RNA sequence: CUUGGAUUUACUGAAGACUAACUACUGCGAAAGCAUUUACCAAGGACGUUUUCAUUAAUCAAGAACGAAAGUUAGGGGAUCGAAGAUGAUCAGAUACCGUCGUAGUCUUAACCAUAAACUAUGCCGACUAGGGAUCGGUUGUUGUUCUUUUAUUGACGCAAUCGGCACCUUACGAGAAAUCAAAGUCUUUGGGUUCUGGGGGGAGUAUGGUCGCAAGGCUGAAACUUAAAGGAAUUGACGGAAG
């Protein structure tokens, strides 16, 4: 039967969507139906943000952030649990986890 | 609602309709006198116009068409009928 | 003040690279490699191994004059991941308390834009 | 077997006057020899450094020169400017979603026949009242705005000097110019500069260059 | 089994008999 | 593959592809599809219209145009990926999954092919039946808002209406075997117009004839025989090298 009204993708009046390839196994998945994250991640872990800054040689010097979007196709995000399997009702839900 | 006078519609919710949505269509638009600011001449205009109207005294665009209204140009004075 | 390189730190997940080059790079001073301090094949990229090569890395750096460095990350980039290795924070901990001193810091991750056909096939690594 | 640093001497780098501290740092080359020469094979180097060591001020931290040096008097690089770029960081933090993106570049030679590629970027600025969870400028007005970036390059670069235009680039003269221009056209955000590509140079000069060094 | 290959086998063999009956031709 | 200096680093050059991030339950197109800038060429929907013609129309066997990818013919190009082929591993065996090379192909110009889970698995035209908030395009009235430039005749935002779209949420008057459905409702209280298809499961999209194609194949398309089931949705349980 069918399990999702949105098809599991987002595709609503279009015919095609270019394809993207997970980060994980390179898999060619749609762009709509990619499990998307951006993520914005300090660059240096926290234990060593204080040791790193004792030996700056710049005083007032703000550390960089690592800027990435990571794409992932539906077998690897799930594998690698950024999504999760959800009951019946719970799939329905779509806003972000809080 | 299921008792309703369809046949005496409140006027302010009438206007709001679309305009061949009311009991008897009936068009929005209007004409216009428009007094140009250099002399004194009657000139009708609709509203509407798809025409860069001229005057007949000075060769002067009294309005440029656009999507929907004309608009008049700077010293131009309209007055509707 | 102090004399400056540049620590062009290539960290994927098959090794770590510690590489410092003056600032035009066309001089290299130290490059020592995760996988010069272990004999297994699978911890090439470790932290472990990492941390190590930037301690040789700075050893060799003070006996020749460098004082400070420039950190320049990249991953692998290109086609693959864009994400760095998990050796490239544990060898720059290493260079900050190793006595070096640190200056400004990068990304340098080769980006495309879109770029050509990336290898996999259109399945993917099937595992 | 060599320890081949013997063989190494040190020379210093200095930057053109359009900047505040031309003392950049230090480099290395093999040592001149009687059949190689160190200054010929030490030319034609590039440096890459951030624009806010080039002035103190940590406001230039997104903004790196490439300093090209072209002549050697003794242990001293004098350089000139060779390129412009964004760090990867600064220019990742301004490309969010809900909102557009808009880009130009041009190519335009200087007054003394410089010819560089400039590439401007902007994106569409959220007003203080609004409610809608986008910015997004319609196709055409984006046309127009890329328009009027282009004649911008175009008419600041062509008009002066490659060294006047180095001074120009620091207060991000352009930049804030093309902003003014298009607030008539759609409110925006970081217009900048966001890199210089130096494609063709005049036949050299060494005069004009020494001027550029005290 | 699939039914893409079970098409495929006698896509095969429908050319087998085409190649078989032009003997007699 | 590497002391014949591999990998790495900086500068420079050359080739082909591809247009990241911005990129969305957003847009356009008959569908397949379409994403760098600019110029040119001819199109197009919607909106606005107190313009014009007045039934010119709706749906349509036959017949036409277009039709992803792969594939065919002949040139050109052939960076990257990569059927076939070759290899290193794994395994009891592995012609595979994984790794390394790699030929056609992938790109382009002229022609062919006419098929996809070509999907919304949901024909088109017309009418009616219910609430809400978003969003794209156009039009029409109005701000403690920012800005041109100092303000208007700048533009943006904000608030109201409206027509058209892409969708979404709630409810069930109603439908349905249920999953679910604002259409899949207005169907035993059974008739607005019209086109196509199906009649238990296999055999079988097989054989044969015709027709199109260079071919691969496309379109049309049986029968003998065999069989009590095959199947749909949902429930409980059992099981899972799925998650918590
Ligand atoms: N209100 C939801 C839908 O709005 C439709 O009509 C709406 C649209 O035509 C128009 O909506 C505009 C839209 O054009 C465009 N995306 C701009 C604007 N954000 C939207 O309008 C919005 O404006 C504000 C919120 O900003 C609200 O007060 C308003 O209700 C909302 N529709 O305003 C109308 C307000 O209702 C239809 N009435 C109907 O499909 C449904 O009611
Ligand atoms: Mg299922
Ligand atoms: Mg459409
Ligand atoms: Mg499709
Ligand atoms: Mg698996
Ligand atoms: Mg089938
Ligand atoms: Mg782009
Ligand atoms: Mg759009
Ligand atoms: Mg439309
Ligand atoms: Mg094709
Ligand atoms: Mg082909
Ligand atoms: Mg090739
Ligand atoms: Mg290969
Ligand atoms: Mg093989
Ligand atoms: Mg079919
Ligand atoms: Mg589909
Ligand atoms: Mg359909
Ligand atoms: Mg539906
Ligand atoms: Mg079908
Ligand atoms: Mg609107
Ligand atoms: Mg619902
Ligand atoms: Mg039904
Ligand atoms: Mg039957
Ligand atoms: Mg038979
Ligand atoms: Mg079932
Ligand atoms: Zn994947
Ligand atoms: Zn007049």
């Amino acid at each position: 039967p069918k399990k999702r009204a949105s098809n599991g993708r987002n595709k609503k009046g279009r015919g095609h969507v270019k394809p993207v390839r997970c980060l994980n196994c390179a898999r060619c998945v749609p762009k709509d139906k990619a499990i998307k994250r951006v993520t914005i991640r300090n660059m240096v872990e926290a234990a060593a943000v204080r040791d790193l800054s004792e030996a700056s040689v710049y005083a007032e010097y703000a550390l960089p952030k690592l800027y990435n979007k990571l794409h992932y196709c539906v077998s690897c995000a799930i594998h690698a649990r950024i999504v999760r399997v959800r009951s019946r009702t719970d799939r329905k839900i779509r806003t972000p986890p809080q | 609602v299921l008792v309703q006078d369809l046949l005496h519609p409140s006027p302010a919710t009438e206007a709001k309709q679309h305009k061949l949505k009311t009991l008897v269509q009936q068009p929005r638009s209007f004409f216009m006198d428009v007094k140009c600011q250099g002399c004194l001449n009657i000139t009708t205009v609709f509203s509407h116009a798809q025409t860069a109207v001229t005057c007949d005294s000075c060769s002067t665009v009294l309005c440029t068409p656009t999507g929907g209204k004309a608009k008049l140009t700077e010293g131009c004075s309209f007055r509707r009928k | 003040s102090q004399v400056f390189g540049v620590a062009r730190i290539f960290a994927s997940f098959n090794d770590t690279f510690v590489h410092v080059t003056d600032l035009s790079g066309k001089e290299t001073i130290a490059r020592v490699t995760g996988g010069m301090k272990v004999k297994a094949d699978r911890d090439e990229s470790s932290p472990y191994a990492a941390m190590l090569a930037a301690q040789d890395v700075a050893a060799k750096c003070k006996e020749v004059g460098i004082t400070a460095v420039h950190i320049k990350l990249r991953a692998t980039g290109g086609t693959k991941t864009k994400t760095p290795g998990p050796g490239g924070q544990s060898a720059l901990r290493a260079l900050a308390r190793s006595g070096l001193r640190i200056g400004r810091i990068e990304d340098v991750t080769p980006v495309p834009s879109d770029s050509t056909r990336r290898k996999g096939g259109r399945r993917g690594r099937r595992l | 077997v060599v320890d081949p640093f013997t063989r190494k001497d040190w020379f210093d780098i200095k930057a053109p006057t359009t900047f505040e501290n031309r003392n950049v740092g230090k480099t290395l080359i093999n040592r001149s020899t009687g059949l190689k020469n160190a200054a010929d094979g030490l030319k034609g180097r590039v440096f890459e450094v951030c624009l806010a060591d080039l002035q103190g001020s940590e406001d230039h931290s997104y903004r790196k020169i490439k300093l090209r040096v072209d002549e050697v008097q003794g242990k001293n690089l004098l350089t000139n400017f060779h390129g412009l770029d964004f760090t990867s960081d600064k220019l990742r933090s301004l490309v969010r979603k809900w909102q557009s993106l808009v880009e130009a570049n041009v190519t335009v030679k200087t007054s003394d026949d410089y010819v560089l590629r400039v590439f401007a970027i902007a994106f569409t600025k959220r007003q203080p009242n609004q409610i809608k969870k986008t910015t997004y400028a319609q196709s055409s007005k984006l046309r127009e705005v890329r328009k009027k970036m282009i004649e911008i390059m175009q008419r600041e670069v062509s008009n002066c000097t490659l060294a006047q235009l180095t001074s120009k680039l620091i207060p991000e003269v352009i930049g804030r110019e093309i902003e003014k221009s298009t607030q008539t056209i759609f409110p925006l955000q970081n217009v900048h500069i966001r890199k210089v590509k130096l494609l063709k140079q005049p036949k050299f000069d060494l005069g004009s260059l020494l001027a550029l060094h005290g | 089994m699939r039914d893409k290959w079970r098409k495929k086998r006698v896509r095969r063999l429908k050319r087998k008999r085409r190649k078989v009956r032009a003997r007699s031709k």
